[PDB]
Order: structure tokens, then C-alpha cells, then sequence
């Protein structure tokens, strides 16, 4: 009596909770941001099959009413496209401590010739009157073993990131024209591609793929 | 460093790769001019002839054009003394009576090292360039 | 009241819950899975281009047959699959008389008009039932313009067609001679809502400006 | 304070009430799970289909069952005609009027049991719809061009291949096949989609006059 | 609830107590009772000096027997103890890359600058599996000078090595003819993070600065 109907009370209680947290999952799963991120990364890798959309040292704001913008007004705290694309990009991808280890692709250029590649994030200094090019120490890590020896490196270098283009620019240490660049995705910022270029033929010679480790 | 004729070359062939191409130039030339202001805010004051007070506006586009017109007239003539020092002279007369503060010549100092090397990119040398501003800027304040 | 009590605060949580969920939902429409997917294979689709010649119609996505963009939508099966009589391809909702595409109009010949607004509205359609290859449309074609430090709208009649198998509006200015540039408009981004359209002078189609319309729509 | 850290008490071990129900929750749920599963449907569907077959029906030549709830019996000529014949009209079902088993590409493929004509051992046989044509005044059948073709080992490299023409029949669920015109009357043969799905069916590799069963295989649509 | 309630109280205690032990951990690390004693071993190991020659290995503490310096570590066993081939005689991580080892540099000939920091960064290694009694160190070597009014960094590329068997850093700087003195480090402080250096002049050996660094280590 005063027991079973309250524990059916209960039970219907239970039920409709069930129901609507079955909703709450429907909208969860629908703006998971993990898979609005893929969905970024796909429409990233068909911008990359289609012509630029902007001149080539500009910014496309995106949306249903494109724009294009100085790479060099990207990310100063202005806004100058008219729907802000310029002034929401503004996470850096590096924090001081940040690890990313990358696998070899190709590489016919680089000194040691390594298996992977660590690059640490040693600090981040952003100039308040000009954010949009935030300034790293980092130090490029690399470890390869021979048969003649055993050879671990740690070179500290300067590193610039450009929010415009999504892209971290490391410039040599060494005496190579030896310099590495990250380009991101835009979207995932936990893998970029580390491509070394030569600073002066513009050659492209080795490719790693790094990932936030 | 100190501007040697070749550190002054050097300037001047980064100067090239920087300016003389005239797309994003009104772009550099504002680019120079929000991190001055956003350096030292005050300074907006000196520039209401000139719409200091929104960069975007056409007046003041002019403006920072017509600055980097005379910038690149001190920069192409590095190597040609008799020149630079004219151009220095004209520069200095056009700035006198302003009350313009080391400060502010600072300000723009570190706006023009920070939007160059974003133009460039690559391959720039921050201190012959902070020798040959100082040149510069120097010749204008007196 | 023992603990019915309790329930009834339960009662009141789930109500607070379901408000908060239907709140939810405007945030939930602007994501549109399908219709993302819809765009990724126009684009892509537009990257890969077709064996089909010009004034042709391929027939499925991948298939290789192709037929005579005046057989597309007529109301005969001519694909093997029949694909140019399919729903999606015959949608004629692009030129559905009272939408209002809007979008900014972008120069870089022909006139020397700074960014500005410019609206295509659609005002009426005939489709011949003799002909249904083609919906002829008739519209409107509004730009404010901030000329003289106030602002001032130019607007002109227009008239043209909107053909499916290319998916395109062309609207050219009516008895216009008086330097209006016709329109030219794309539903390449998979719906019925967005297009990418060019001004263009309609003897040459040569491009003068970019302008990119969104439905939007309502004044 | 004092009240605070009595409160936090209270939260922090009603989290870990929670934390522990979760857990047996887990529990309870991995013992479920070690119950076995459900069962394919279509393992379902075929054993349905296997029983209704052996349950037959009491139709006669040139009738199949309608299907359903009340059993009714109609003409071969009367499915998928365009007017319900069925008391329940499954005679225009769009399951039972299916087109696929006779689709240009179907290919169904198994291995033959022979009992005469061929002496070679159990092999492969396919048959492949190559064409079709369903005349709109006439729609209860699908009339087809296919192909009667045999796996033979790397060594042979003289494969046999036979030409036929036939039709499918929705009320029969049945593929009949025989030779193309002017082909030497060698072989036919009948398929009966029986599985309860357009992509299995019992074939019998027949002569075309006698219908003489010379070998059967269980063809599965690949 | 009977004395549940005071349990409970009781309950809350232990948890302040758990938090503030953890807290105590921090100071408790400052504490290397070990490390110490290895310190002090070290020092006194110092003052009573060995009978061993000039590049010679003392085996043991107390242990009579010498080897050459150029078997220590090197991947045989030549002490009758086996002391040379030691975990902690053939430690490589004083000279680990990445390291950045800083303190202060006081003069005291060569260069008239007052006290200031000094940093050794060790850039890289290589050690020959043919020849591993010692390890090929590169590194970076700064120094912040407040010379006039304001700050500015001297900094110079160096190479050198490092000798397991006497634990010595040596850093001569990489085609510097530029006056940037060489750095030698000796880790006789019992651990791979603090070594007493020297500012010297390559070819005497002459000290123009003492210096002592300790890793901290992260810029
Ligand atoms: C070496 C860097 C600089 C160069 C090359 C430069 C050059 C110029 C030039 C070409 C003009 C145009 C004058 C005319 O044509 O009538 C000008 C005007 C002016 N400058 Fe500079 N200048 C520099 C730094 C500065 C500094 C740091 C300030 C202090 C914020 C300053 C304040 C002004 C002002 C207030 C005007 C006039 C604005 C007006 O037209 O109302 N300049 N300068
Ligand atoms: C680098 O690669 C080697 C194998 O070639 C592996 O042993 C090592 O762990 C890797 N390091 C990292 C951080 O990936
Ligand atoms: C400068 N003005
Ligand atoms: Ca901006
Ligand atoms: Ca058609
Ligand atoms: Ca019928
Ligand atoms: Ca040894
Ligand atoms: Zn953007
Ligand atoms: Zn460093």
C-alpha cells in the first residue's frame, strides 16, 4: 500500500530520468568535440586539395561569407574579419613543457639521420603589442645509436608560431641550413607534420610526424 | 653591431624583401603602427591631424604610407651618404617642434623589429637593424 | 510525507533538467552532420571534375554515364539509374520565389565599389511543363552602398534561369542597360541555402567581383 | 572553518557512494554480458524459411502462396502485376516483388554435386545475369540473359561457358534458365530463392529438355 | 547517530592529517641524508688524496689498487674489484644533454668583470663504443653580464669531454679565438648535479675565475 505505491513512484521516477538523460546523450554525442575536430581535419584535408582562396600572404576568415585578411593583422587583438575568425584562432598549441615526439617519414639531410625526433617546449614569451607571433625556446632532442657510437643531442633553438598560418617555425641551431617547421592541421593541434627544409634552396629534404606526447 | 657599408648592404637587401612589393605594404605599414600604439597609447595624441585614433581610417593609411615612403628613401640611400644625411635633415625638419619623447622613437623601434621578421619570415639580422635605426633615428631627432 | 518528499524534489530536478535540454537544442541545429558530408563531396566532387563534356550531365557519383543537361529533370528516366529525374538533383527550392540570398559582394574590376551588401531576391519562377529541363526565374537584385558618406541603395530588375544539372542561376539585368552587371550563382555547397556567385557582364562572362549569398532570409 | 570541512564530508563520500555503485554496476553488467548473445537475424531468417519450406503449402501448379496470416494461393501470372490479387495483397508486397535476384551483375556461386553429364568432382559453378528486361504490360516476370560458368583447375586453361536465356518468377521466387538461341541444348537451370532473402538460393544444373537433374549447388550471391 | 557522528569527526581529522603530512613532503626532500654522506666521502676522500700517480684510477676507498684512466669505464673489468666498471663511477649523467648547469662566476685574473651567472649547457654527446673510457661532450657556454647599466648575454659554443675516472668536465671553446676562456668542472660534490669549475686559459691551465654550478636546470 503506503509501500508499493511509493515504490512505484519510484520506478517511474527512475524511468523518466533514464528517457531524458537518453536525450542529454543524443545531443552529447551530436556536438562531441572530438568529432566535430575529425570533421575539421576532413574539411582541412579538402581546403588543402582545392585553390587558395586568398592571396598569398593573407587569411581566409571562413564562414558563409568569405574574407580575406593580412596574415599579419591574424591574432593582434583587433578584429578585422567581419565575422572575428582573425581574433578566435588565438590558442597556442605549445605550452613551456609541452613534449611532441616525431616519426620519420623521409629524411635524406638531417646530421644523425634519427628514428624520431623529440622537440620540448623550454618557455613562450608573447610580446603584449604584437600577440600574434608568440616567441619559443625549444630544444630539438635527438638520440641515435650506431654501431661506431652512441650519439644523444639537446639543441636549444628559437621558434616562432604563426596563428595565421597555423605553424610553428624552428630556426637551425646548427650549422646547417638545416630549419624545421610544424604545420598543423587546424584543427587537431596534438600532431603536426615537422617538415626540414633548407633555409635557402627552400629544398624540402626530410619529413617527421609528431604528436603531443 | 654597429652599421659598417656592409651591415648597411644587409639592411638594405632585407629592407627590399620586406617593402618593394606593393600588396600588404599599407597592411606592414599598419601592422608597424598598432604595436607602436598599443606600445605607448598616448602617443595617439600627436597624430589627430592624421586620424591616430582609428588606423583603418584612409587618412591615417595615408599617413603610415607616407611614412614608410620616407623610411625607404633613409633606407635606399644607407650606401649613398650625401643623400641619407639630405633625407635625414628633411626628416628631422618635418619632426621638429613635435615633442616627441625617446620613448616613442622606442616604441617604433621595437614595432618595426617585431613586424619584420613576421614579413620576412626567414632569413633577417635583428641587430643590424637595431644599428641602422638607431642611425636613422638618430639623423631625425637631431 | 516520508520520502515522497524527496521524490518530489527529484520531480523538480528532472524538470529543471528538461528545460535545460530543450534549451539545448537551438545549439544543437547549428551542427547539421548530413548536410556537412553533403558539401565535403560537392567540393570534392568539384576538385575531381568529369569525363562529361561541356553541356553534359554525369549520371551517378561515381558511375560513368553521362546524358544531355537538357534531359535533366524533364521528367524522363534517362540515366541507367536515373539519377537526372532524382529528388535531390530536381529540388527547386534554390529559386523558390520569396528567399532572399544575402552575402558581401567583393570587386576587383570593372567598378570600384569598396566590400558591400548585395541581395538576390527571388520574385517568380515559370517551369513549362513542356519543358522542365529549366526553371525560368525572375528577380531582384538589391546592393546597399555606402557611396558618399551616407548610405544609398542601387537596385535592379532582373530575369534569367536556374538549370539543375549544373545547378546554376544566371540572372541577367532587365532592359538594364544602365551598367548593371549580371549575376551568376552556384548551389555548389551541397543544399539549397549557400551559393557562390560572381557579377559578371553577361557577353563575355567575364568575372568583376566575387560575392558568396547565404538564404538567411527575412528582410 | 569547521562547517565547511563537514560539508565537503558529506559530498566527498557521497561521490564515493556513488564511485562504489558504479562499480558493482560494472560487475553485474560484465555477468550479464558472460550470458551468451542474441542471434543473427539472418540465422533466424533462414530457420524460419527452412521450417516454412518443410511446412509446405497447398497450392497447386502454376499457384504460390500469397503468405501471411490466412493462407491464400493465386496465379504465377498475377504477382507483382500492378493489381492486388491477395485478400491481403502480399502479391504486391515490395519485399516479395523484389527485382534484385535477377539484377544485372547477379552472380550466384557454389559448389556442385554432380550425378551425371559432368564426371569431373565437386567444383565450383556460377551463373551471372548479364541481361534483363521487364515488359510494363507483362510485369510477373523478369525476363534475363545469363551465364552458366564452372571453376576449373589452373591446368585446364579450356574453360566451359554456356549461354542462357529465362526468366525470374516473384510468386515462384524462382530463376529458370535455359540455352540461349541457337546454342546446342546442353545445359539449364533452375534456382529457387528460398532462404528467405534475395541472396541465396538451391540450384539444379539440368538438361533443358527433361529438366534431369545432372548436379545441385547450394549458389549464394557474391 | 549515535558516536557515528564523532567517528566521523574523527574521519575528517585523519584527512587533515593526510593533507598535511603530503604537504611536509616537500620539505622532507630537502633532506638527502645519502647524498650527504656521499658528499662528505667525497670531500675527505679529497684530503687524503691517493698514491696513485697522475692519470691513474684508486679502485676501492680503502682498496691499494691502480689502473690506468684510460680503462675506466671503457666496458672491461680491470680493478680486482671491479670498481672501475661501477654504476656510480660510470654515471653519464653529469654530462647528459639537455643539463643546464648555473652559478656564479667570480674573477679574480684575465677579465675585470664582477660577480655574475654563468651557465654550462650541455648540447650533445657522443661516446665511441670502441673507446667508451671517455665521453665527447658539446655545450653552450652564457654568461649574464650587467656591464654597462644594462644587461647583456656573452655566449660561445664549446667542446670537450668528459672523464669518468678523475669526474672532469673540460670545455674548450669551439674556434673562439675570440677571448672566451675554457671551462673545467669537476663533480666532486658526491652527485651528477653540482661541480666546482674554473675559468682557464686552455694551453696553462692557469685559473682566472672559481665557479661553482648546480644543475636547477629549466631556463
Ligand atoms: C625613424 C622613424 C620615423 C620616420 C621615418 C618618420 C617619418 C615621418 C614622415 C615621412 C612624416 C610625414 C611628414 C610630412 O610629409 O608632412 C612624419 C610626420 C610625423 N611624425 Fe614621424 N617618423 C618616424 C618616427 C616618429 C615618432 C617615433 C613619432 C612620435 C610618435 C613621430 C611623430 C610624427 C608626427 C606627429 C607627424 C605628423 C603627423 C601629421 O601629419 O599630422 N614620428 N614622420
Ligand atoms: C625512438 O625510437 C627508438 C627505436 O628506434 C625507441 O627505442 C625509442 O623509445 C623512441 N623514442 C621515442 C620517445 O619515441
Ligand atoms: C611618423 N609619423
Ligand atoms: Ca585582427
Ligand atoms: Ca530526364
Ligand atoms: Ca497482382
Ligand atoms: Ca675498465
Ligand atoms: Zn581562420
Ligand atoms: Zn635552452
Amino acid at each position: 500500500s503506503h509501500d508499493e505505491e511509493i515504490d512505484k513512484l519510484n520506478e517511474d521516477a527512475l524511468k523518466l530520468t533514464h528517457e531524458i538523460i537518453e536525450l542529454q546523450e543524443k545531443l552529447d554525442r551530436r556536438s562531441d568535440a572530438k568529432r566535430i575536430q575529425r570533421a575539421g581535419s576532413l574539411k582541412a584535408r579538402v581546403e588543402a586539395l582545392e585553390d587558395p582562396s586568398c592571396p598569398d600572404h593573407e587569411h581566409q576568415c571562413g564562414g558563409d561569407d568569405p574574407q580575406c585578411v593580412s596574415d599579419l593583422l591574424v591574432c593582434d587583438g583587433i578584429k578585422d574579419c567581419r565575422n572575428g575568425d582573425d581574433e578566435s584562432h588565438c590558442h597556442n598549441p605549445f605550452h613551456a613543457g609541452d613534449d611532441f615526439v616525431g616519426d620519420v617519414v623521409f629524411d635524406h639531410c638531417t646530421k644523425r639521420r634519427p628514428e624520431n625526433i623529440t622537440l620540448s617546449v623550454e618557455s613562450i614569451s608573447v610580446a603584449a603589442f604584437f600577440p600574434g607571433f608568440p616567441k619559443l625556446h625549444v630544444h630539438v632532442n635527438i638520440h641515435k645509436e650506431t654501431d661506431e657510437d652512441e650519439v644523444e643531442v639537446s639543441l636549444p633553438s628559437d621558434a616562432i608560431y604563426s596563428f595565421a598560418e597555423d605553424k610553428l617555425i624552428v630556426y637551425p641551431s646548427e650549422d646547417d641550413g638545416l630549419g624545421l617547421v610544424g604545420q598543423f592541421d587546424g584543427y587537431n593541434f596534438d600532431r603536426f607534420v615537422g617538415d626540414i627544409i633548407h633555409e635557402a634552396s627552400k629544398e624540402h629534404c626530410a619529413r617527421f610526424i609528431f604528436h603531443r606526447k | 653591431s654597429e652599421c659598417d657599408v656592409l651591415t648597411r648592404l644587409k639592411v638594405k637587401a632585407q629592407w627590399r624583401r620586406a617593402y618593394s612589393h606593393g600588396h600588404n605594404r599599407e597592411d606592414f605599414a599598419q601592422a608597424i603602427w598598432r604595436a607602436l600604439f598599443a606600445q605607448v597609447p598616448d602617443s595617439r595624441t600627436l597624430f589627430k591631424r592624421v586620424h591616430g585614433h582609428d588606423t583603418t581610417s584612409p587618412e591615417f593609411q595615408a599617413h603610415a604610407l607616407r611614412v614608410l615612403a620616407g623610411f625607404d628613401i633613409a633606407i635606399s640611400t644607407l650606401d649613398q651618404p650625401d643623400a641619407l644625411k639630405a633625407e635625414l635633415d628633411h626628416l628631422e625638419k618635418q619632426h621638429e617642434g613635435r615633442h616627441i619623447p625617446d620613448n616613442y622613437f622606442d616604441a617604433f623601434k621595437t614595432a618595426l623589429l617585431h613586424v619584420l621578421p613576421a614579413q620576412l619570415g626567414r632569413c633577417w639580422d635583428k641587430d643590424a637593424w637595431s644599428a641602422c635605426f638607431d642611425h636613422i633615428a638618430h639623423g631625425i631627432k637631431g | 510525507d516520508p520520502r515522497l518528499a524527496a521524490n518530489g524534489l527529484r520531480l523538480i530536478g528532472l524538470e529543471r533538467k528538461l528545460k535545460a535540454l530543450k534549451a539545448r537544442l537551438h545549439e544543437a541545429e547549428k551542427i547539421d552532420p548530413e548536410g556537412f558530408i553533403k558539401e565535403l563531396d560537392a567540393r570534392v566532387s568539384h576538385v575531381e571534375g568529369t569525363h562529361c563534356a561541356k553541356k553534359e550531365f554525369q549520371c551517378g557519383g561515381y558511375d560513368q554515364e553521362c546524358i544531355s543537361d537538357l534531359f535533366v529533370c524533364d521528367g524522363h528516366k534517362d540515366c541507367h539509374n536515373g539519377h537526372d529525374e532524382a529528388e535531390d538533383v530536381c529540388d527547386t527550392s534554390p529559386v523558390k520565389p520569396g528567399n532572399i540570398f544575402s552575402g558581401t559582394s567583393h570587386w576587383h574590376d570593372c567598378l570600384l565599389r569598396s566590400d558591400h551588401v548585395t541581395r538576390v531576391v527571388i520574385k517568380g519562377t515559370i517551369r513549362r511543363n513542356y519543358f522542365k529541363s529549366r526553371i525560368w526565374v525572375r528577380a531582384q537584385i538589391e546592393s546597399d552602398l555606402i557611396h558618399d558618406g551616407k548610405k544609398e541603395l542601387s537596385d535592379f530588375d532582373s530575369k534569367g534561369y536556374y538549370n539543375f544539372a549544373n545547378r546554376r542561376l544566371v540572372l541577367i539585368p532587365i532592359a538594364q542597360d544602365d551598367k548593371h552587371l549580371s549575376v551568376i550563382c552556384d548551389f555548389d555547397r551541397g543544399d539549397s541555402r549557400r551559393a557562390s556567385c560572381h557579377r559578371v557582364l553577361e557577353g563575355t562572362l567575364h568575372q568583376c567581383a566575387n560575392l558568396s549569398v547565404h538564404l538567411q532570409g527575412h528582410h | 572553518t569547521y562547517k565547511d570541512r563537514r560539508f565537503q564530508y558529506i559530498l566527498t563520500n557521497q561521490h564515493l557512494f556513488i564511485d562504489k555503485l558504479e562499480r558493482d554496476l560494472h560487475e553485474i553488467d560484465d555477468e550479464f554480458k558472460k550470458l551468451g548473445s542474441d542471434v543473427k537475424d539472418q540465422t533466424v531468417r533462414h530457420l524460419k524459411a527452412r521450417i516454412s519450406n518443410l511446412e509446405g503449402d497447398d497450392c497447386k501448379e502454376h499457384e504460390a502462396p500469397c503468405g501471411g496470416d490466412v493462407p491464400q494461393c493465386i496465379s504465377d501470372l498475377f504477382f507483382c502485376d500492378g493489381h492486388k490479387d491477395c485478400k491481403n495483397g502480399r502479391d504486391e508486397d515490395k519485399e516479395v516483388c523484389s527485382e534484385v535476384p535477377a539484377d544485372i551483375g547477379s552472380s550466384f556461386a557454389g559448389v556442385v554435386s554432380w550425378q551425371a553429364c559432368e564426371e569431373a568432382t565437386p567444383h565450383h559453378a556460377v551463373v551471372t545475369i548479364t541481361a534483363n528486361e521487364r515488359k510494363e504490360f507483362f510485369k510477373p516476370r523478369i525476363w534475363v540473359r545469363a551465364i552458366l560458368a564452372f571453376e576449373e583447375e589452373e591446368h585446364e586453361h579450356h574453360i566451359k561457358t554456356f549461354q542462357l536465356r529465362g526468366y525470374y518468377s516473384f510468386g515462384d521466387r524462382t530463376l529458370a534458365l535455359g540455352p540461349e538461341r541457337g546454342t546446342k541444348p546442353v545445359y539449364g537451370v533452375r534456382c529457387h530463392f528460398d532462404r528467405g532473402d534475395d541472396d541465396h538460393a538451391d540450384c539444379q544444373i539440368v538438361n533443358p529438355a527433361s529438366l534431369f537433374v545432372c548436379g545441385n549447388f547450394a549458389a549464394e550471391r557474391h
